[PDB]
């Protein structure tokens, strides 16, 4: 039925829309807290960055350690095949659980590797990458 | 999954100099969500 | 009959604004900011500049128009076909939109100087792209020192 | 329409210290393009 499609369609309009509106304000309104002098005090900058945005927007995102095995262990555990979760990861590629719940976001911070956690009771797609990736760019364009 | 660090300085930045026109939904946009919407409804 | 073209309609949005917003967030990763200070018209030389490199590579036309003399709001005005309408919107420091999706235009004020960003396209121009094109004003504030 | 200054001075400034995997679609809304032009055709 083409009622689902528009649905579908019109809910995809609404929420990046709103996602949209929300990151284009706090881009004009939120002060930038810029932590540098070390990867750990960019890594935090970025997630405190990143959670201000989330936090308005009805997902949380997170920033994830992901250099020792132990943290791709951890990172992967919830997930029905950890060994291949990782292995998209570690090819660098994002990784969208199928029910539209979970972006995984492979980053890097100078020669440090994370992964931005994206998750939603609702929804979160290519547009949320996208967005959360500017604002990690933002981030590393404000530094002096 | 919250890295913390120990930090040598603090900064505040902010998009001051300037202001914009606030938001406001297009008509155009405003038309598909005002269509989508009662199609939708019209199904049901 | 309503059906098939607001179908159409949702497609064509969906895929222009994933695609602006790809090309967004390309340029923000790859293309390093030019940032022009020093003085009111340097400032708006650079705003000028970034939202040209953005709206070059997206089938849309952004400029920043002086909104200070009569002269200047004439001219943005007269290709309109309610110019006295348009005008007080602008004045009292509202967005313009036209009823067909062509024209945004977006009261902006550097310092003490009054300027409209004006954002046309053959396409589609809505509120998305006030987002987007307003974002960058944002960010280019945001990278000075 | 097209500001210019008579003597700026410019600051380059440029994503560096930090990279991201690159662009993919979500399975999701390819579906939604899918199925629209498959909707679309059907008329």
């Amino acid at each position: 039925d083409t009622r689902e499609i528009l649905e579908e369609n019109n809910e995809m309009l609404h929420m990046y829309l709103n996602r949209l509106k929300t990151y284009q304000y706090l881009l004009k309104n939120e002060p930038i807290h810029v932590y540098y002098g070390s990867i750990d005090a960019y890594a935090e900058g970025i997630d405190k960055l990143l959670k201000t945005y989330a936090d308005k927007m009805n997902l949380t995102a997170s920033l994830c350690h992901y250099s020792t095995q132990a943290d791709k262990d951890r990172l992967t555990e919830h997930m029905d095949d950890p060994a291949d979760v990782q292995t998209r990861l570690d090819r660098k590629d994002v990784y969208y659980d199928q029910y539209g719940k979970v972006v995984l976001i492979p980053f890097t911070i100078e020669t440090q590797n994370y992964v931005i956690k994206l998750t939603s009771d609702s929804i979160v797609t290519e547009f949320d990458y996208l967005l959360f990736t500017s604002l990690t760019s933002i981030y590393d364009l404000v530094l002096p | 999954c919250e890295p913390r660090a120990a930090k040598p300085f603090k900064i505040l930045k902010k998009r001051s100099t300037t202001s914009v026109a606030s938001y406001q939904v297009s008509p155009h946009t405003a038309r598909i969500f005002k269509e989508n919407e009662r199609l939708i409804d019209e199904y049901k």
